[PDB]
């Protein structure tokens, strides 16, 4: 056998790959566009010597 | 303080569920990841733990759970004549608060 | 589960409530405590986390 | 309108559920009405040739609809609105599969 092997179908898993995206942003507390929705903090340094 | 018990309310959340996965087999349901962890018991273990809810909220959301995977018949066995009640039949519109 | 006002409006993490249920499951299957329960992980090898 | 032709809750017959999957009876069966598809480039006469295409055409139309409307509640921001999102999404994914 030396011939060729059937393929995937893109579609499908763009919508895997779109489904995966959204969650794992909706997990960590993100925009749809990945922007972090939780201010942080800037840990302020204590005064030189 | 609030950090740290942060990251030790994730660590323990997936050692519970590990050792969960391990030991414990229900009566009839084969069960081999986190995901059917969170169908099983109708609750999301892996978010993170910035997000906030309420108990009522979740619950509802549970409920939610569980009617859409019954519905559809991805949970084998439902009950063909209670799912004909005429609450389901305009889930369309109850599906949502 | 009790419909009162405290339960309808008082914040909480998510984590926190699937936390308390699956240590319920675990203590009652093992039939021992809280301390205990961490006490015995503290020296399980047998999984990965 | 497209609950016509597919349904995954199934359809109420006479107070029943329809022992039937596809509503669209053609599909069911799998009926081709069509001998010649490779004459000229044409997608819908190879679909002809072969209902199941349809089939996977309607599955992937469904599922559009379904990951639009969970986007459309994640645009909002409002905690209902990330809740709702949440659900369609995981409802397309328990669809797809793994």
């Amino acid at each position: 056998v030396g011939l060729f092997l059937p393929e995937y179908n893109p579609a499908l898993t763009d919508y895997w790959q779109t489904l995966r995206l959204r969650l794992f942003n909706l997990r960590h507390n993100l925009s749809i566009d990945g922007q972090p929705l939780s201010l942080a903090i800037y840990a302020e340094p204590t005064d030189p010597k | 303080a609030q950090t740290l018990a942060d990251y030790t309310a994730e660590r323990l959340s997936s050692v519970l569920c590990n050792w969960f996965l391990a030991n414990i087999q229900p009566e009839g349901v084969s069960l081999h990841s986190r995901d059917d962890l969170y169908s099983y018991f109708l609750i999301d273990n892996q978010v993170s733990s910035a997000i906030k809810t309420t108990r009522l909220a979740e619950a509802i959301a549970g409920i939610q759970l569980y009617i859409n995977r019954a519905l559809n018949r991805i949970e084998p066995n439902a009950r063909a004549d209670v799912s004909t009640r005429q609450f389901f039949t305009d889930w369309t519109v109850n599906n949502r608060y | 589960l009790t419909l009162s006002q405290s339960n309808m409006d008082t914040e909480i993490s998510t984590l926190t409530l699937s936390n308390e249920l699956l240590l319920e499951h675990i203590t009652r299957k093992t039939g021992g405590d809280s301390d205990a329960l961490m006490e015995s992980l503290s020296t399980y090898r047998q999984a990965i986390d | 309108w497209i609950n016509y032709v597919y349904n995954p809750a199934g359809y109420i017959v006479n107070g029943e559920i329809a022992p039937w999957i596809w509503n669209c009876r053609p599909l069911e069966e799998t009926t081709s009405w069509n001998a010649n598809p490779l004459d000229a480039i044409d997608p819908d006469a190879v679909a002809q040739n072969d209902p199941m295409h349809y089939k996977i055409a309607t599955f992937m139309r469904l599922l559009d609809q379904l990951i639009l409307r969970g986007d459309m509640a994640y645009r909002e921001l409002t905690r209902d609105a990330l809740n709702e999102a949440k659900m369609w999404y995981v409802r397309t994914l328990e669809l797809l599969g793994d």
